[PDB]
RNA sequence: UAGGAUAGGGGCCUACCAUGGUGGUGACGGGUGACGGAGAAUUAGGGUUCGAUUCCGGAGAGGGAGCCUGAGAAACGGCUACCACAUCCAAGGAAGGCAGCAGGCGCGCAAAUUACCCAAUCCUGACACGGGGAGGUAGUGACAAUAAAUAACAAUACCGGGCGCAUUAGUGUCUGGUAAUUGGAAUGAGUACAAUCUAAAUCCCUUAACGAGGAUCCAUUGGAGGGCAAGUCUGGUGCCAGCAGCCGCGGUAAUUCCAGCUCCAAUAGCGUAUAUUUAAGUUGUUGCAGUUAAAAAGCUCGUAGUUGGACCUUGGGCCGGCCGGCAUCGCGCUCCUAGCCCGGCAUCGUUACUUUGAAGAAAUUAGAGUGCUCAAAGCAAGCCAUCGCUCUGGAUACAUUAGCAUGGGAUAACAUCAUAGGAUUCCGGUCCUAUUGUGUUGGCCUUCGGGAUCGGAGUAAUGAUUAAUAGGGACAGUCGGGGGCAUUCGUAUUUCAUAGUCAGAGGUGAAAUUCUUGGAUUUAUGAAAGACGAACAACUGCGAAAGCAUUUGCCAAGGAUGUUUUCAUUAAUCAAGAACGAAAGUUGGGGGCUCGAAGACGAUCAGAUACCGUCCUAGUCUCAACCAUAAACGAUGCCGACCAGGGAUCGGCGGAUGUUGCUUAUAGGACUCCGCCGGCACCUUAUGAGAAAUCAAAGUCUUUGGGUUCCGGGGGGAGUAUGGUCGCAAGGCUGAAACUUAAAGGAAUUGA
RNA sequence: AGAAGUCCAUUGAACCUUAUCAUUUAGAGGAAGCAGAAGUCGUAACAAGGUUUCCGUAGGUGAACCUGCGGAAGGAUCAUUG
RNA sequence: GCUCUGAGGACUGACAGUCGACUCAGAACUGGUACGGACAAGGGGAAUCCGACUGUUUAAUUAAAACAAAGCAUUGCGAUGGUCCUCGCGGAUGCUGACGCAAU
RNA sequence: UCUUAAGGUAGCCAAAUGCCUCGUCAUCUAAUUAGUGACGCGCAUGAAUGAAUUAACGAGAUUCCCACUGUCCCUGUCUA
């Protein structure tokens, strides 16, 4: 179940069988590479982009229409985020927490979320220094951290 | 916490002690067909049905309720074909039915045709 | 449960290892103390008499367990020591050689007897069951 | 690094230089009643325990040390010194080393002769010849091991079952036996010639004459309540003496003691003690346990360790009787094996696993052959005319791990295609090395042979499995008594103040302490203070647990659901280490209504240091910091799968018309029905499990294996002593032993 | 050639002081556990055991114990739409 | 004592040149075993009692275990007040105000 | 059982506090009215008259031990 919780539940997602696009999906794939493109260099994370796809362009899958992965897609073009998304992510609500703290110290049910977020922060740079999408070197840093992110 | 091919077995035993018809195993492997390829030449299940969704993807069997156990042996030991004769009176019923699976570099075979082959192997489990 | 996997046997083997110390039987013979025991691992030991005592038995029976109280010549040790027939006492004086023997249960009382493990084999050189058949004569 | 020394490598040692080497995969240190192995006991398998000792390796010669000679010694049946022990002395000196063979003392539960000989096996020297306390032979020897006597056969029998008459009988069949009944046959234990034996002796094996009536040529050791085979015998004793591994026996009719008789078991052997093996699935790898019997850590995080989803053809077959040898859309070969243009080629990832072989000391283990008379053994021997010799044998196997070599390549590890610095048939240049044209020796170089770099054209299907009813992260609308900060409220209580009235009130089983005309209690209006948060409130919610219920706002967090978003194995569980942890308790402040350990009183009582009643201190409450424990409980660790039926309920979502005191209209909100997901539970039942109570998870267990952590091994002593460590302390964590004891305990039944 | 002697190095027994370690062993007095016995005081527990029992903590008392605070049912309640 | 060896620097144009006062390590030799050679300059250990410590004290017989002290606690006082001085007028604390003053 | 307002609690001890007293036991010694550790019917201990401890410190009182020495056995000699 869950990694840091006791829940068990199994919400997710549930692509098709067909690879290929719906008949419908009258795009082209250079044309969505653009749009991939504009939403980075607007700042936008990939998972943010793939749900804008989705909602507007009306883009089910982009490893169907484009048979490439967003992250592969930016990459190529030199605007991969440069601390992934998801350690950024966390290393975004670790600051959050450190902050609320800073003004709460007897939260000591805060202070508890706050060692959860990063044993996941570190067990993650773990894995992301083994495949080399993080510099050797990279260490997550408790106090220079607020400037790293937002 | 997966370990398959005794999530597999077990589903069949324990659909075989009730007495239903068919089982369903939703993580399959080609492990696991390889088995059951044994267990139906042997005649202890009837054929087999493989679904591709995508996936790990998941197989139906067709039981004719003459399986009366089948088993993994977790913690597979290396076996040569020289202690077959100990494994085989520990774990079958008796020295006239009852199959041991070793995989071995010949193929996933029963522990018969490991002698004949001269091959050993490492154990996968049993079926009588 | 069990750990199981293919490369647990360092967990396993130290797990035994720990775990036999709960076992009496096992640490009674791996603690050392079996040679702090007044026989030190023997299986008959010489003695001298001190004196003739006689010790009550436990609850349930009534009578005069006669007894003798020896002291060990290898080391100074002094036991209590069982006088095992009838009028047997009588054969055993004060100041004489003894030969002691375990009394069985290898080290624990037995019997109705509170606290004797030991008991009297030989007296003088002449076996004790000899005299109390008549064989031999001390 | 350079030396020195050694026979020689090396911090072996020296000078200078650097700062390394080992460690939870346990270094370092301690214990060993510890030389190592070959092996030994026990063994269904897996194991447990032993190994001083005759073979191999090592080490030592009373303890240390230093040497000479010599090819070889740090030699001790060589020396030198010291330490200890001791011998002789004419008193000045001298001579020492049985852990060699025998023997003595001592020590102990615990072990042989101060014997003969180089005949065998071999060794040694100048040697065919000398020597050998090596080694062999004999005396002692119930350590272990083997074979094997202590009678056999007959007829009489008072008799005893069948079987021939079975009736009515009677005897008679295998002799079953009291039978010192009777009769001769058999023979060695013994003793004795000889011969043999032997290095010489003795013993054995042969064998002249003696060698049996059952009292003798006599078999014993433990038992006879049960376990456990065999007495409801007789005399004695009287909870004595005694027996009894355990349970138990013995208090005047003892199946248990002491005896006689009879029987039982084993038998030339048997009992006792002690260590160990089995039994013991009570150490559990195979293969145990943890709800209540002993035992899930209070809870979560986390490093190491252990474990870890699926996916990449060898798939569809030709071929000859398990397999070669092959074609499909099988990356090369020059170089070795290389067929009559051709199989069957080596380096440009590593391993485990399995297959076969090598090479493996013997003795021991297994095992073939072989009639030592059998056997334990041994390695012999067997046929010939058991006649001048013939035929010989002296097999073979197992050998865990590590190392070497061979094929397989299922499974499982570690490493690694996305900056293309990738592969690739050719193309000249940066450049060196030179070979048949240097018959001699060479030595720079033209086409030419490879480094190696290297710019460009070239070719190719030009090169990134999927998206786990694994996990993380994003997003959407929610949900909650989850947390922190501030804040609004509510009665009650205590105190105060004001007013009224007047004899009691309070408390109790009954009272008393106590308050009271200085007006108690009661009644009424207002104020202060501090705690508490009724009813709603539940087989309901939230939280890792502890825990969390008045209002509102702010801050950060979370689960579930929804999703055709995103990453792509990132995970499970966890020694070491870390966060939180009710109540009480501790140090300081703040506050101090109520209650209230301690204390003080009134009752009760044999007493009452208690229950009951009165008064009250710390405490209760809060801020800062400690503490780290609870029946911290579901007495049930966490992750995963499977497995039985039902209605409730909580959160979300999806699907249905019909209804509202709503809603500018619907849509939504409240309610009814259906479905999915995720929770807290409940009910009914086994086809299940369990000792059962019970349990739909305590199920899918002798048909025993999903992963992993913690923990138990009869009851006490004892969570004690001691050492360590944490704390201000109280104490927490770690944590024995001596000794003691046959039960303690769990579930259920009948009674009382 | 070459002795006695002697010089400096090296190996180094051995003896002595201090220390440390480990194993035994004595001790006024204090204080635990066990067992025995035909003892004294009570009545704590097992029934609602006559104040339901028990766990943690704290205080108090001849002794078993009592009391406060929080917890548990292993309770004497599986139960209020009555 | 003597005779040496090495290290540690400055400036000037991984070098060359010049300069440089000071410290520390190491060796051989040497002596009638002397050498911090005069001077200067702790004796040490095991315990008991009192006072915690530093501080102070009976000038000229007592230096302490006495006094003080930090720490602890109690008491009075909200100013028209407390404690105190003054014959009176008036004054000290107080240029203060409870984290303060005053008394133990 | 008489009595008190309460009957000396936790602790401590022949203590700088104990008459008896050179208390009794142990230890130190050859020998100890001294010292230290225990014992406690404490003439006449005891809780901010503060009780019990206590590292560091002291020209504070006391006991012992090693070193040292004309303090002594036992005096002699030298300088101003
Ligand atoms: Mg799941
Ligand atoms: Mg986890
Ligand atoms: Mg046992
Ligand atoms: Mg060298
Ligand atoms: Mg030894
Ligand atoms: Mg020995
Ligand atoms: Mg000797
Ligand atoms: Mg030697
Ligand atoms: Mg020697
Ligand atoms: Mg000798
Ligand atoms: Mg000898
Ligand atoms: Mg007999
Ligand atoms: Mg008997
Ligand atoms: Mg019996
Ligand atoms: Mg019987
Ligand atoms: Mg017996
Ligand atoms: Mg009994
Ligand atoms: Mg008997
Ligand atoms: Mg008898
Ligand atoms: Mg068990
Ligand atoms: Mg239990
Ligand atoms: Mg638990
Ligand atoms: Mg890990
Ligand atoms: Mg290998
Ligand atoms: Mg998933
Ligand atoms: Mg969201
Ligand atoms: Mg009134
Ligand atoms: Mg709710
Ligand atoms: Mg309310
Ligand atoms: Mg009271
Ligand atoms: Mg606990
Ligand atoms: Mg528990
Ligand atoms: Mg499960
Ligand atoms: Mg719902
Ligand atoms: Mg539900
Ligand atoms: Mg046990
Ligand atoms: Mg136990
Ligand atoms: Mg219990
Ligand atoms: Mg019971
Ligand atoms: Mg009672
Ligand atoms: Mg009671
Ligand atoms: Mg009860
Ligand atoms: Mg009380
Ligand atoms: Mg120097
Ligand atoms: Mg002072
Ligand atoms: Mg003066
Ligand atoms: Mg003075
Ligand atoms: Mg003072
Ligand atoms: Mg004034
Ligand atoms: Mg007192
Ligand atoms: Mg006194
Ligand atoms: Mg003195
Ligand atoms: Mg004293
Ligand atoms: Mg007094
Ligand atoms: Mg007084
Ligand atoms: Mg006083
Ligand atoms: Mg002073």
């Amino acid at each position: 179940g869950r990694m840091h919780s006791r829940g068990k539940g199994i919400s997710s997602s549930a692509l098709p069988y067909k690879r290929t696009p719906p008949s419908w999906v009258k795009t082209a794939v250079a044309d969505v590479d653009e749009l991939i493109t504009k939403a980075a260099k607007k700042g936008q994370m990939p998972s943010q982009i793939g749900v804008l796809l989705r909602d507007q362009h009306g883009i089910p899958l982009v490893k169907s229409v484009t048979g490439s992965k967003i992250l592969r897609i930016l990459k190529a073009h030199g605007l991969a985020p440069e601390i992934p998304e998801d350690l950024y992510f966390l290393i975004k609500k670790a600051v959050a927490i450190r902050k609320h703290l800073e003004r709460n110290r007897k939260d000591k049910d805060s202070k508890f979320r706050l060692i959860l977020v990063e044993s996941r922060i570190h067990r993650l740079a773990r894995y992301y220094k083994r495949t080399k999408k993080l510099p050797p070197t990279w260490k997550y840093e408790s106090a220079t951290a607020s400037t790293l992110v937002a | 916490g997966r370990r398959i091919l005794n999530d597999a077995l077990r589903t069949m035993v324990n659909a075989e002690r009730r007495g239903k018809a068919t089982a369903q195993l939703q993580p399959i492997s080609g492990v696991m067909i390889s088995f059951l390829n044994i267990m139906k030449h042997r005649g202890y299940i009837k054929n087999f049905e493989v679904f591709d969704p995508h996936r790990v993807g998941k197989i139906t069997v067709e039981l004719q309720g003459r399986i009366k156990d089948c088993k993994a042996l977790t913690y597979r030991q290396d076996l040569r074909a020289t202690e077959i004769e100990k494994y085989r009176t520990r774990m079958l019923p008796t020295r006239q039915w009852g199959y041991v699976v070793v995989t071995t570099p010949n193929g996933v075979l029963d522990h018969e045709e490991a002698i004949r082959q001269n091959v050993g192997g490492q154990v996968l489990g049993y079926f009588h | 449960g069990k750990t199981r996997g293919m490369g647990a046997g360092r967990k396993l083997k130290t797990h035994r290892r720990n775990q036999r110390w709960a076992d009496k039987a096992y640490k009674k013979s791996h603690l050392g103390n079996e040679w702090k025991k007044p026989f030190a691992g023997s299986s008959h030991a010489k003695g001298i008499v001190l004196e003739k005592i006689g010790i009550e038995a436990k609850q349930p029976n009534s009578a005069i367990r006669k007894c003798a109280r020896v002291q060990l010549v290898k080391n100074g040790k002094k036991i209590a020591a069982f006088v095992p027939n009838d009028g047997c006492l009588n054969f055993i004086e004060e100041n004489d050689e003894v030969l002691i023997a375990g009394f069985g249960r290898k080290g624990h009382a037995v019997g109705d007897i509170p606290g004797v493990r030991f008991k009297v084999v030989k007296v003088s050189g002449v076996s004790l069951l000899a005299l109390f058949k008549e064989k031999k004569e001390k």
